[PDB]
RNA sequence: ACUGCAGGGGAGACUGGAAUUCCUGGUGUAGCGGUGGAAUGCGCAGAUAUCAGGAGGAACACCGGUGGCGAAGGCGGGUCUCUGGGCAGUAACUGACGCUGAGGAGCGAAAGCGUGGGGAGCGAACAGGAUUAGAUACCCUGGUAGUCCACGCCGUAAACGGUGGGUACUAGGUGUGGGUUUCCUUCCUUGGGAUCCGUGCCGUAGCUAACGCAUUAAGUACCCCGCCUGGGGAGUACGGCC
């Protein structure tokens, strides 16, 4: 437990999950991963009500150490990752750096198959 | 369609090739 | 006698102490092998887009030497051995 | 580098030899042969030891310079090429400008006449032997010591082949063939490049003799001896054994190691 | 390299005059050039299969103004095959 | 539409900010299009940004 | 031949990095991951996540397109050595030396095969779970061979424009690529126009069973080559070559 001048958000979105964790901007972790902890399963825990109680409770271990301003990093295409950024809104900390960092690798990697409906 | 003309051939192939892989052995390599 | 721009990076700190020496150490080489040497026109030094697994800032070395292509591909050699030397690009000059 | 021989006899299908391309026609210097004789597998109380050792063919021995020492900023030049016995590499005649015969596992295709430098003050062109310390992280060696002035002891075959991952505060991350990792000091010294006569891999030994002429005896399998000599032994109807594979003395296939080596403060890294 | 100054060189040698670049004698002699530097570089690298067709129909150039040539006059090719040797 | 009477003087990667304005904020590539450009010219200015990258004159991605 | 121009044309060597996976360490924890839904599985031995650092293989976003080059298959991360081909103008040279081309020789994606390396991710086979009456298939997990590299073999496919090559000629227009050159000669436009190649569209005639083609003809017309002559049995058998 300690005092947080300012945190570092991350948020990752999916098409069948989503996390909210705030670290140090030093590079540790602060605020456990949120989402899950709401007893929803399969495509349930996608949804951006999920993400408004993953936000919540992101502003409650928040306020366990002591924080009013946080940066925004977020990726990972999902539910409405909006959900998310107006519930920490509602939980009223500084956006500070609202900038996605949305990964956009260069073409590597083959994907892999799930083209079959 | 037009396609049919290309099916008949299909199946005709593929009978051939799976008689030979059922003998691409003594079965077959003996004679 | 393949006119060349020949790029070099490093700390600038580097450049201020050596700022002839280690660059006449290879450059007479060349001549040596009967060159032609240009310039050694640095532009300060300049921070880098991304960091070279350290030196955020370098320097923007500017060579241009109108040598033959084995002298030259000797002169990459050395240099790329010699830890000072980063990400050195050697461009034609035509066609 | 190979030629394949000729089906002729039954013995010789496939089988296999370096053109030895490399090799001049040279003969080897008396001033560095050694001699030296088969002692089968025996060791001093005549008892045998290793069980393959016996026979071969009368074979002498070359005065390898791997303490090396004289390259206080002096060359030398390769004269000869030449053949040698007892190892899988050939090896290199260099004359000192000091004048100095000395034998060296060669790396690449050196010829007569290509300067060799060393020392601390060399560049690393193939061939040159200097520390650790002083060479860039991310190429290959040879013939690297693992104690300073303790002798090349690791890469010494063909196709062996060490690379630098880095440098420790005083130590120095190598990747050994294997795939281990081996933190050593750095003031040990190295050859660098590669034993460039990677073909012995390739070469099919064909007739028994061959085998028997280099120094190699037959191995006989444990399962058809009788059980007395060996734990897999006995049985009619040509069995395997009765538990697992050891040894003929009762020793499991697993890891020898001894645990509490005085090495596991230099390996990271283990292989496959 | 097949620069100006070989062209010239083997103009000067093979060929007639200065101003001769319809000479089948000297359009064969700078083809032969061409194989000798494109074949050199052929003994190098050889997966460039496409500059390799490029010296396949040089050769079929080469070959066809030779028989021209045996329709022409037979001191010329002789004299030329005497410089060359084919095969 | 550019490059008409400014056929004197070269680009390559001595001008950081003029290429500036052809790229994205990212520093993506901008199409012919967009200035107005002629093919030899684009396909020169794709060899000069990816060599001021490779140089760190310029990110892969001013994130 | 000369001069200029474009070009992912090819090989070889060197080589940067986003990113993914793995690993070391730190943080911090009970869910992750996955779907149509769900499971299998992963994770309590600290997974996932997140910071830093390190290894390694693969592919090379943006430019990039309706576009370029190549005989074609095909080829676009960068630098560099080597190297092929093509186009315009010039018309310096020869003076029919042209075209095609059976048989023949050579190049020839991916898959596959030999020997040997490499092997991140992916991923036949395979395994398990889900679905289904059943599902050796789809779906999900994990995952071998393989994909990659060195040197070799097989020589197939929509290897397709389902259009052999060359040659000459015949309404136009619109777009585009390369280059040359005129009027407007700065009206700046680097426009319009002429000309040669290449490219994509629409379109007159003509042709075509129709669909459609149409200065890149599937039109007029010559030369050469190649192939069929109902569908199946069959591009298989016997034979022979590789």
């Amino acid at each position: 437990k300690k005092n947080v001048p300012h945190g570092a958000a991350h948020i990752k979105s999916t098409f069948n999950n989503t996390i909210v964790t705030i670290t140090d901007p030093q590079g540790n972790v602060i605020a456990w991963a949120s989402s899950g902890h709401v007893g929803f399963k399969g495509s349930r825990k996608s949804t951006p009500f999920a993400a408004q109680l993953a936000a919540e409770n992101a502003a409650r271990k928040a306020q366990d150490h002591g924080v009013r301003k946080v940066d925004v990093f977020v990726k990972g295409p999902g539910s409405g990752r909006e959900t998310a950024i107006r519930s920490l809104q509602a939980a009223g900390l500084e956006v500070g750096a609202i900038s996605d960092v949305t990964p956009q690798p260069h073409n590597g990697v083959r994907p892999p198959k799930r083209r079959r409906v | 369609g037009s396609v049919i003309k290309k099916r008949r051939k299909r199946m005709s192939k593929k009978k051939h090739r799976k008689l030979l892989r059922r003998t691409r052995v003594q079965r077959r390599k003996l004679g | 006698m393949r006119p060349y721009e020949i790029m070099v990076i490093l700390d600038p700190t580097l450049d201020e102490r050596t700022v002839a020496p280690s660059l006449e150490t290879f450059l007479n080489v060349v001549r040596k092998d009967g060159g032609k040497v240009e310039k050694v026109d640095i532009w300060g030094k300049r921070r880098l887009a991304y960091e070279i697994a350290k030196h955020a800032e370098g320097i923007y070395v500017v060579i241009d030497v109108k040598a033959a292509p084995a002298t030259v591909s000797e002169l990459d050699r050395q240099l790329s051995l010699n830890e000072s030397v980063l990400r050195t690009k050697v461009m034609r000059t035509d066609k | 580098a190979i030629r394949k021989y000729k089906p002729t006899t039954p013995g010789r299908r496939g089988a296999s030899v370096s053109d030895f391309a490399e090799i001049t026609r040279s003969t080897p210097e008396k001033s560095l042969v050694r001699p030296l004789h088969g002692r089968g597998g025996r060791n001093a109380h005549g008892r045998i030891t290793t069980r393959h050792k016996g026979g071969g063919h009368k074979r002498a021995y070359r005065m390898i310079d791997f303490r090396r020492n004289d390259k206080d900023g002096v060359n030398a030049k390769v004269a000869h090429i030449e053949y040698d016995p007892n190892r899988t590499a050939r090896i290199a005649l260099l004359h000192y400008l000091d004048g100095e015969k000395r034998y060296i596992i060669a790396p690449n295709g050196l010829s007569q006449g290509d300067v060799v430098e060393s020392g601390a003050n060399a560049d690393i062109k193939p061939g040159n032997n200097l520390p650790l310390r002083n060479i860039p992280a991310g190429t290959l060696i040879h013939a690297v010591e693992l104690r300073p002035g303790g002798g090349a002891k690791l890469a010494r075959s063909a196709g062996s082949s060490i690379q630098l991952l880095g440098k420790e505060a005083s130590y120095a991350s190598l990747r050994m063939p294997s795939g281990e990792i081996r933190r050593v000091d750095v003031r040990c010294r190295a050859t660098v490049g590669e034993v460039g006569n990677a073909e012995q891999a390739n070469i099919n030994w064909g007739k028994a003799g061959r085998m028997r002429w280099k120094g190699k005896r037959p191995s006989v399998r444990g399962v058809v001896m009788n059980p007395v000599d060996h734990p897999h032994g006995g049985g009619e109807g040509k069995t395997s054994g009765g538990r697992h594979p050891v040894s003929p003395w009762g020793k499991p296939e697993g890891r020898t190691r001894n645990a509490n080596k005085s090495s596991n403060k230099f390996i990271v890294r283990r292989r496959r | 390299a097949l620069t100006a100054e070989q062209k010239k060189e083997i103009l000067r040698s093979y060929g007639l005059h200065e101003t001769d670049t319809g000479s089948p004698e000297a359009q064969i002699a700078l083809l032969t050039k061409r194989i000798a530097d494109l074949t050199e570089h052929l003994k190098v690298h050889k997966h460039d299969h496409h500059s390799r067709r490029g010296l396949l129909l040089l050769v079929g150039r080469r070959r066809r103004l030779i028989k021209y040539i045996s329709q022409i006059d037979v001191e010329r090719y002789r004299s030329l095959i005497e410089r060359l040797g084919l095969r | 539409c550019v490059f008409c009477a400014k056929k004197d003087q070269a680009i390559d990667y001595k001008d950081t900010a003029l290429l500036r304005t052809y790229i994205s904020e990212r520093g993506k590539i901008r199409a012919r299009r967009v200035t107005g450009n002629c093919v030899q010219h684009q396909r020169d200015i794709a060899l000069a940004v990816k060599n001021a990258r490779e140089v760190a004159l310029l990110p892969f991605t001013s994130s």
